[PDB]
């Protein structure tokens, strides 16, 4: 790839997703969709193989499809409404369209099947900018509609992408599919505090970034996209074992560490509003995705695997990577505990 | 040649618009009142 | 009305010289009439096989420079408006901008023919 | 800089002559004073209703009929 | 809701201007030179109050000008202006160029006979003032009372009272 | 799918077997139908006499489950004469976790559904007799 | 509302439901995301002419543009899978299984 | 009958709709389409934007020609079931068309449904209005505006036209 | 009195369509040292009638592996193409006055294609398909440069409006302030009609006889005239366009034959193209129109964009 | 993340399309032009909820000019009522809605 083609289609990803995040209309709204989606697809189509194509397709076909749903929803809006603000919908309908659309773009369970293939067919960067970047105009949108969401079915999708994720987490051995299942499990815990308290969801929002960003920069650094791969970095760098043992007891939610505070937060809030079953149900969902990180710690840093003879010849190499912000990234993603009341800035 | 013509063209549209300016008045009396008359038509059968 | 009355005179026009072309003369239909014309030789496989195309790119980039044209038309209206050095400029630079798309193609090799 | 333009017109003469033609069109309006009496063309056609103002008393500017001298005439449009 | 009021046929009927569109399309000029008065009245108030129901006598008042109008062009000029409307009503689309000598016959007869000069260029799209004796309509839209504004937040801002007030965090 | 469980829970417990017995399998009947619908739309049979007799058999199955839950809850509220009482619950979740290790032919996931569909099924009377909320309203 | 409004939504729904469902060919999915994108410019440009939104007859120029445009971005990504397998059934798209 | 010549024009619509959606082989999908595009114009052009229709119309013209293209190079095979070929494809065809004809019996006898919204029974000329638009038509100024009123609009085109020709160039690369 | 109007524009036409093919069959005979048909008739001006009867008295032969509905169907969609093409054309009064002829004709130009591409696919033929496809390169080639070049000289009429076209010539002709888009405008029409040198769809030597190789008579006649009445409206629409003539709303018949004059004119100059060059490739089509018409084109329209507002030449609109 | 640029820099993008009662060219006005005035100056600064309680009389009127629910199931039971009347043979159609009764102008 051209390095000047390259950022001028990230500028234009990027722009496409301020184009959805500043505009005050619904077709510029669904023209930032457009042009974030057809821009980020030749980022996933970089090494040419057979895997990207398929991933690129299953993409396209999704939110195409999602993005259709979106612009009915927005002409059933100015149809009963004869307007095009970005707001409340005046009509259910529309609402649910639109509810259904932004999930299909999320990933959300039952619309979640395309994350974990997508995740697995592209590389380890495209892969971090689609789960990271591409879920934040879905986001902003619905921060924008929460007047007329319903309640049940936004509940509905949240506790069933957590338990579906959660579930899903268990059964992979592969480390892009295992960080796909978790990002379901994640948006499910953002989005069933949505319409409680949306200062919730920022919060969660930017702490999930943080961590995924954290441990898809240590998985590129150390080159390892398998676990038994990943079972190689203590006969490599000790330092990188020590650093996703933490990432991956933080991701679980285990104070204090800073991946407790979103779901502490979530809790404390959904409590105000008399619902305890929910919360407690998203704990224990919760519990399973700790459950296969407490597997991954277990294959990467706290026992030693066998490993092979060429490490030798990896221990006479010093590393050349460009490990952006790997230092920083790291220590806010664990200690950024005592200092939670930091989250009134988002308010 | 053409802006030569075009200019005097759009000289004419102006002429010709002036002219419907000037008629404008008394076609929207008339609509107003054919308006009235067919609602009034149209309400007075309605009770029947 | 007229337009509707005008088309479908055209059709039954059409469609009367075709009935008259399938029935009034005398036939002779035989299993040897009929066949596939192959310059005088059996066909060596079936007509309806893969028929590669190799100008894919100069069609995808006809589908969009179609799409810029259409947003070219309004033109000979959007030149009777007021804010005249606004629709100028942006008249000026989607045009600009269609060139420039031409010219990266040209650049890049993509108009030229695989194989 | 002379050499390549010969070197260009000797061989793709239509992309030097797209080039000075499109350079023409760009540079053109900026310079020309007659752009402005196209503006004030487009500006004086009267698409809608000229509707009046209510007289309150002090608006001498504004006449009270089509032939009276006060206000925007178009002579301008007649000499040109 | 509310029976929706309508005025009586009676109130409408009015004696018509029964002619052609060229017949309007020749003498418009000299119609709008000369009827702007009544004319500009029912513009103004039809343009203001947005009611037809409201606005039928000056309809009636602009009715009765310009078939006055027409009744002082037919006493005089009858035979140029009929030959100046055919001219114009033979063309597809009534050009107004193609019957530039009848143009001049029309002017120079009226002008000689009762002296009405025409409008130059740019001269009847001019907007004017007009003065009336009608109150000016309060609530043209009959708009509801508006409801009342939120109250603006106000006074100096004092530091938060024993810091997050969050869980345990002192401050 | 919000219709039918007003049917079910507006009669009072304890009083009349049979309709609570018909809403209850009606609740069964929804509760198989979309979830055959899912395995036949997620997993592809074999055939079209296959996808048809699978289809029937899960909603039978959970047909079965809601009728002799209803049917033994009812029973119980009726006999016991205390109808506002999770226990009859609890034995009705107990039948019905029979009812389903009798489908599946087998006793560990009869005596396992037993305990849990009966543990559920007293926790939804408590919550329908305190008014516990799962979807509740946003309040502040 | 109007029934016109009844058969245009009508039509939406009878290409989705065909998007949806496939028959082992990509290309009718891509026609049946086509008919979808045309029965939002009908309604579309329905609703704004019938209600004399003028500003809002821009928009459906650019619906289309846009359409055309995730259409070509479509056809690229059928080119790829074509160039690949030796067909375009939606079907040799199952790697991402493992 | 010539009151609901847009009813008719819709139901030729809607028939082109589930002709192609069956999806028996994209040759006729495009033809299907081709007569939804027409007919789609016909309508819009009965409500008064003639421009609109003429832009769509010949936009999907050329797109489905080009496609026509594709499949005749790329999803083609040795017996295309063009219809009756296959039995799913036949029964869903028959299926939309008895349920399209169906709802338009049902509407035009009780002259109200109610699928999901409220549609009425008659003609759709109800809905029209009796003013005049004088010396302009609203829809070729609205798009004229596009160009003196949305210099962003125009802006973020130009833009996504330019990168998607980049993308589609940079996408059908093979390395 | 519609029908009648109907039945007196559609009749001629297909006369006339006859009579130029007796026409281009005696001019391609003049040109080449030798005579055209004369035999027949007095001057041969019976060869049309007997062609056209023996087109209808020979054997229709559709074949066993074609699919029928399409064979059958595109040669009824050619000849209804071309002959509601005709219809919004000034002479000086057109049979239907539109408020969008232009963008009309670009749409039935763009459905016209479609009789012979399914023409093409449906007769089960190597041939016919390689035609076909041939059609679909040259489609792509000629449309964007046709519909940009018919925009950027429309942009001195005004509107879309045909009979506008008249008024606006009326002073000088429009083929002086537009000359290169004159030429490439004949040249894109020269390949929108298939005629030489930008045949490449019927070609008699590339293939045998193009995508209706398998068409016997009667129905390849449909074809014949399909084409012929396209070429002789298409120098209709360049004469209208480039060549307006003076218009008399009291004697329309001196616009109508000085209209005829120059139409005629144009089509014995493209007989006169037909027989002197030879044809293209199907690839050299493409980057002709392309590399060489199409940034022309577009500094062009940079140009008559500007222009207008460089003279305060803008023109009306109503 | 509504980052609102548009008021904080002082440009619009989007502002002059959001809604029917925006500046047109040459002001061609919509057809629910007032009663879109309306409704806006009646919820203006009030917030979504005193919206949707204190303009419900508004907006609903708004959005039967939109729509046009009620006007045509009033149209539709008068044409009903007179079909009806007609087949059975109480009512007859007066000469002014049969073809001619020398128009008004
Ligand atoms: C636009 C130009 C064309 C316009 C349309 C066509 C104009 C001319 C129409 C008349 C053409 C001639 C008659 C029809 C065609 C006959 C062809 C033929 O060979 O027929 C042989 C056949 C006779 O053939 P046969 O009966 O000996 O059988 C031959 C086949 N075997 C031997 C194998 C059995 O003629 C007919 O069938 C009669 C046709 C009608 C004759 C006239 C009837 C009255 C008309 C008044
Ligand atoms: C209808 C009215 C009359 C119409 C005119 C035409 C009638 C006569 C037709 C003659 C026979 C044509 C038969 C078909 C020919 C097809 C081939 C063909 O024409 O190819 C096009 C040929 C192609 O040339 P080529 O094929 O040699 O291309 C060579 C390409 N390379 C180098 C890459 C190998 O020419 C063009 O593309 C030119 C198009 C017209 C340009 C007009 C320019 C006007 C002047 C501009 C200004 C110049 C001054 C300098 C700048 C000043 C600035 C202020
Ligand atoms: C600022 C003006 C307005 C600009 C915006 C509007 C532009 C309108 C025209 C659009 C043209 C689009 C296509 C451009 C393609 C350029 C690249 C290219 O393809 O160059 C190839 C050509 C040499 O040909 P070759 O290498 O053989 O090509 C392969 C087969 N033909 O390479 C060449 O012939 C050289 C191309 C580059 C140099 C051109 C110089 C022209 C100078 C004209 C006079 C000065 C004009 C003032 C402006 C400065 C322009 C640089
Ligand atoms: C072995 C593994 C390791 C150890 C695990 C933990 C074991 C100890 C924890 C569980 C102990 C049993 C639950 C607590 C018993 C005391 C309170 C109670 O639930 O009583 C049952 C209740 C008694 O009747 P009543 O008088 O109505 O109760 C008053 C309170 N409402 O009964 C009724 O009203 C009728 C029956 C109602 C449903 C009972 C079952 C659900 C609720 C309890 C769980
Ligand atoms: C009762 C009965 O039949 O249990 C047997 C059954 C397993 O039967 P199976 O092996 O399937 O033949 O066993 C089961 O279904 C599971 C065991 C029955 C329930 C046992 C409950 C008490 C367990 C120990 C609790 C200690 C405190
Ligand atoms: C371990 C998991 C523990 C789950 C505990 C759930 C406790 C019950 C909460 C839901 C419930 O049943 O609420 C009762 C409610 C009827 O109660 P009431 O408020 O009187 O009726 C008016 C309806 N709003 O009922 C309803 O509103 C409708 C019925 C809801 C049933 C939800 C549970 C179904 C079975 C599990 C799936
Ligand atoms: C309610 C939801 C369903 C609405 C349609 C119901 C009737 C049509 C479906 C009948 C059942 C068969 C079926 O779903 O086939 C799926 C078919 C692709 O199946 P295939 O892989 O070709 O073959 C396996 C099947 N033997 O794929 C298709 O048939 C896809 C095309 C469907 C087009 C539907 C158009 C009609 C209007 C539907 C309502 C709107
Ligand atoms: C199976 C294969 C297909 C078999 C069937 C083939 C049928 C014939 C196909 C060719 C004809 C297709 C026509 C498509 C629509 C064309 C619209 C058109 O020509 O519009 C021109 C004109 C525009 O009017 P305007 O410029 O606004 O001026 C009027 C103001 N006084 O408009 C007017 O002047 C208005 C005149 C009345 C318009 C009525 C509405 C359109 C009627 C469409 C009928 C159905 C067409 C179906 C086409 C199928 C194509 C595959």
């Amino acid at each position: 790839m051209n390095p000047i083609i390259l950022i001028i289609i990230l500028m234009t990803v990027m722009l496409g997703t301020i184009i959805v995040m500043i505009s005050t209309h619904w077709l510029l709204i669904w023209i930032g969709f457009e042009m974030n989606m057809l821009a980020i697809i030749p980022i996933m189509m970089k090494k040419h193989n057979p895997r990207a194509t398929e991933a690129s397709t299953k993409y396209f076909l999704t939110q195409s499809t999602a993005s259709m749903l979106l612009m009915m929803a927005i002409i059933i809006n100015l149809m009963f409404s004869g307007q095009w603000t970005v707001m409340k919908l005046f009509n259910p309908m529309a609402s649910m369209l639109m509810t259904m659309a932004l999930a299909m773009k999320l990933g959300m369970a039952p619309f979640h099947f395309w994350v974990p293939e997508v995740t697995q067919g592209i590389p380890l960067s495209s892969g971090l900018i689609l789960l990271t970047w591409q879920k934040l105009a879905p986001m902003s949108v619905l921060y924008q509609i929460l007047p007329s969401i319903n309640l049940d079915l936004i509940l509905t999708l949240s506790i069933l992408s957590i338990t579906i994720g959660g579930w899903g987490g268990l059964n992979q051995t592969q480390l892009r599919k295992i960080m796909a299942y978790s990002s379901i499990a994640h948006m499910g815990w953002m989005t069933a505090v949505l319409l409680y308290n949306p200062t919730m969801t920022l919060l969660n929002l930017i702490i999930y970034i943080i961590m995924t960003s954290t441990m898809f920069t240590l998985f590129m650094a150390n080159s390892t996209t398998t676990t038994l791969s990943l079972s190689h970095t203590w006969n490599k760098a000790p330092i990188m074992t020590i650093l996703v043992l933490i990432t991956l007891l933080s991701m679980g939610g285990l104070p204090p560490l800073s991946g407790f505070m979103p779901k502490w937060m979530i809790i404390q809030e959904m409590t105000k509003n008399d619902s305890i079953i929910l919360p407690t149900l998203m704990a224990i969902t919760a519990l399973l995705n700790l459950y296969f990180y407490m597997r991954l710690t277990y294959s990467t840093a706290l026992t030693m695997f066998p490993s092979t003879n060429n490490m030798k010849m990896k221990w006479q190499f010093p590393t050349t990577k460009r490990m952006t912000l790997l230092p920083t990234m790291t220590v806010l993603s664990t200690m950024l505990l005592p200092l939670t009341p930091i989250l009134s800035i988002l308010e | 040649s053409m802006m030569r013509w075009n200019r005097e063209r759009r000289r004419l549209q102006i002429e010709d618009f002036e002219a419907r300016i000037a008629l404008m008045p008394l076609l929207q009396a008339e609509k107003d009142r054919r308006v009235l008359q067919m609602l009034r038509e149209n309400l007075e059968e309605e009770a029947t | 009305m007229n337009l509707m009355i005008t088309l479908l005179t055209n059709f039954t026009l059409a469609t009367l010289l075709v009935t008259i072309a399938f029935w009034l003369p005398q036939l002779n239909v035989y299993s040897e009439k009929t066949s596939p014309y192959e310059c005088g030789f059996d066909p060596m496989g079936s007509a309806r096989l893969p028929f590669s195309m190799k100008f894919f790119l100069v069609a995808i980039t006809f589908l969009l420079f179609d799409l810029e044209i259409a947003l070219l038309l309004p033109l000979p209206w959007a030149s009777q408006t007021t804010n005249l050095n606004t629709m100028l400029t942006m008249a000026l630079l989607l045009i600009f901008l269609l060139a420039v798309s031409l010219a990266y193609e040209w650049t890049q090799k993509g108009l030229e023919w695989t194989e | 800089v002379a050499a390549f333009l010969k070197n260009v017109w000797a061989k793709e003469p239509v992309l030097v002559a797209s080039f000075a033609i499109a350079g023409l069109a760009v540079i053109l309006p900026t310079l020309s004073p007659y752009t402005k009496y196209s503006l004030m063309i487009n500006r004086a056609t009267p698409y809608n209703y000229p509707v009046p103002l209510r007289d309150d008393g002090n608006m001498p500017d504004v006449p009270s009929h089509p032939q009276d001298p006060q206000g925007p005439s178009l002579e301008w449009l007649k000499r040109l | 809701p509310g029976i929706v009021e309508l005025p009586s046929l009676e109130d409408l009927k009015v004696q018509e201007v029964k002619v052609s569109s060229s017949v309007l399309k020749a003498a418009a000029h000299h119609y709008g030179a000369q009827c702007d008065k009544p004319n500009k009245e029912f513009m103004l108030c039809r343009w203001e109050e947005k009611d037809p129901r409201r606005c039928l006598e000056e309809g009636k008042l602009v009715n009765q000008c310009a078939l006055e109008f027409f009744r002082q062009i037919k006493r005089h000029c009858a035979e140029p202006f009929t030959e100046y409307w055919t001219c114009i009503d033979y063309s597809g689309l009534q050009l107004f160029r193609r019957c530039r000598k009848e143009q001049a016959q029309f002017d120079k007869c009226v002008l000689d006979k009762l002296g009405w000069v025409r409008p130059d260029l740019g001269e009847l799209s001019k907007v004017t003032k007009v003065k009336t004796d009608r109150p000016l309509p309060e609530n043209p839209y009959h708009s509801r009372a508006r409801p009342e504004p939120n109250p603006e937040v106000e006074g100096d801002l004092k530091p938060a009272r024993h810091g997050s007030r969050l869980f345990f965090w002192t401050m | 799918a919000k219709t039918l469980l007003h049917q079910y829970w507006d009669i009072p417990e304890g009083t009349e077997c049979h309709r609570k017995t018909y809403a209850a399998t009606s609740i069964g009947g929804a509760s198989g139908l979309v979830v055959s619908a899912y395995s036949v739309a997620l997993k592809t049979p074999t055939s079209f006499l296959e996808g048809v007799a699978r289809t029937g058999r899960y909603t039978f199955t959970a047909a079965a489950i809601g009728a002799i839950f209803g049917l033994t809850s009812c029973i119980s509220a009726q006999v016991r004469e205390k109808p506002d009482d999770p226990l009859n619950y609890l034995i009705g979740g107990c039948a019905g976790g029979l009812t389903l290790g009798a489908r599946t032919r087998s006793y560990g996931i009869g005596a396992a559904a037993c305990a849990y569909m009966g543990l559920t099924a007293a926790l939804v009377k408590m919550g329908q007799l305190e008014g516990w909320k799962v979807f509740a309203e946003p309040k502040v | 509302m109007s029934l016109v409004y009844m058969n245009i939504m009508m039509a939406f729904t009878v290409s989705l439901t065909g998007l949806l469902m496939y028959r082992s060919h990509l290309m009718s999915s891509l026609l049946c995301l086509e008919g979808m994108m045309l029965s939002l410019f009908i309604l579309a440009t329905l609703m704004i002419l019938n209600s004399h939104f003028t500003l809002a007859s821009m928009m459906p120029i650019i619906l289309l543009v846009f359409a055309a445009c995730e259409a070509a971005l479509g056809l690229s990504l059928l080119v790829m899978v074509s160039n690949t397998y030796g067909t375009d059934y939606v079907q040799n798209l199952n790697l991402l299984q493992c | 009958m010539m009151t609901y010549i847009v009813f008719i024009l819709s139901i030729i619509f809607v028939m082109g709709f589930v002709g192609f959606s069956s999806k028996p082989s994209p040759i006729y999908g495009g033809l299907g389409l081709i007569v939804s595009g027409g007919v789609g114009c016909g309508i819009v052009l009965n409500f008064g934007g003639s421009f609109l229709g003429l832009m769509v119309f010949l936009i999907y013209l050329g797109g489905m020609m080009v496609v026509f293209g594709y499949t005749t190079a790329m999803a083609t095979e040795q017996y295309p079931e063009v219809w009756v070929s296959n039995k799913v494809v036949l029964g869903t065809f028959i299926t939309g068309l008895l349920m399209e004809f169906l709802m338009v019996y049902y509407v035009l006898k009780d002259k109200e449904v109610e699928i999901v919204f409220k549609f009425n029974g008659m003609g759709d000329w109800v809905i029209y209005d009796t003013g005049d638009s004088g010396f302009f038509s609203e829809e070729a100024m609205g798009i004229a505006a596009l160009y003196s009123y949305g210099t962003w609009l125009v802006i973020v085109t130009g833009w996504s036209l330019l990168i998607g020709v980049v993308v589609i160039m940079e996408i059908t690369r093979g390395n | 009195m519609f029908m009648i109007n109907v039945l007196t524009l559609i009749i001629p036409i297909l006369l006339a369509v006859a009579f130029l093919t007796l026409v281009e069959r005696k001019v391609l005979g003049y040109m080449q040292f030798r005579k055209g048909p004369n035999v027949v008739g007095p001057y041969g001006l019976l060869q049309p009638i007997a062609d056209a009867i023996k087109l209808f008295i020979k054997e229709p032969l559709r074949p066993a592996t074609s699919s029928i509905s399409m064979f059958i169907l595109a040669p009824i969609l050619a000849l209804t193409l071309a002959l509601t093409m005709w219809i919004p054309l000034p002479m000086p009064y057109p049979l239907i006055n539109m408020n969008l002829g232009v963008l009309f004709m670009l749409a039935m130009s763009s459905l016209a294609v479609y009789s012979i591409l399914w023409s093409g696919w449906a007769s089960n033929s190597k041939y016919a398909l390689i035609g076909a496809l041939r059609a679909v390169a040259q489609t792509i080639s000629y449309e964007v440069t046709l519909a940009i070049i018919l925009l950027s000289v429309l942009l001195m009429n005004g509107s879309f409006t045909l009979s506008t076209l008249i008024i606006t010539q009326e002073q000088v002709w429009l083929i002086f302030p537009a000359w290169p888009l004159a030429m490439m405008w004949f040249i894109s029409t020269l390949a929108e009609t298939n005629r030489a040198p930008f045949d490449l769809t019927e070609g008699e030597s590339e293939l045998v006889s193009g995508f209706n190789v398998e068409y016997a008579a009667g129905p390849f006649a449909l074809f014949f005239m399909a084409e012929y009445a396209n070429i002789i409206m298409m120098n209709i629409f360049t004469t209208t366009l480039f060549l307006g003539a003076f218009h008399n709303p009291y004697m329309p018949e001196l616009y109508t034959i000085n209209f005829t004059i120059k139409s005629l004119l144009l089509s014995i100059t493209f007989l006169w193209i037909r027989a002197s060059y030879p044809r293209f490739r199907y690839d050299q089509l493409m980057h002709l129109l392309w590399k060489n018409f199409l940034p022309l084109t577009l500094a062009l329209c940079m140009w008559h964009v500007s222009l207008p507002i460089l003279l305060s030449s803008i023109p009306p609109q109503t | 993340p509504f980052f609102d640029v548009q008021k904080k820099l002082g440009v619009d993008l989007d502002h002059w399309m959001t809604i029917q009662s925006a500046e047109q060219p040459h002001r061609i006005p919509a057809r629910c032009h007032a009663f879109e005035k309306e409704w806006i100056e009646c919820a203006h600064g009030i917030g979504s909820i005193r919206a949707e309680k204190e303009c419900k009389i508004e907006f609903e009127d708004f959005r039967e000019c939109l729509l046009r629910q009620k006007t045509m199931k009033r149209l539709n039971a008068i044409k009903r009522q007179r079909d009806k009347l007609i087949k059975e043979g109480k009512y007859t159609p007066p000469p002014h809605h049969s073809g001619q009764e020398d128009l008004r102008p």
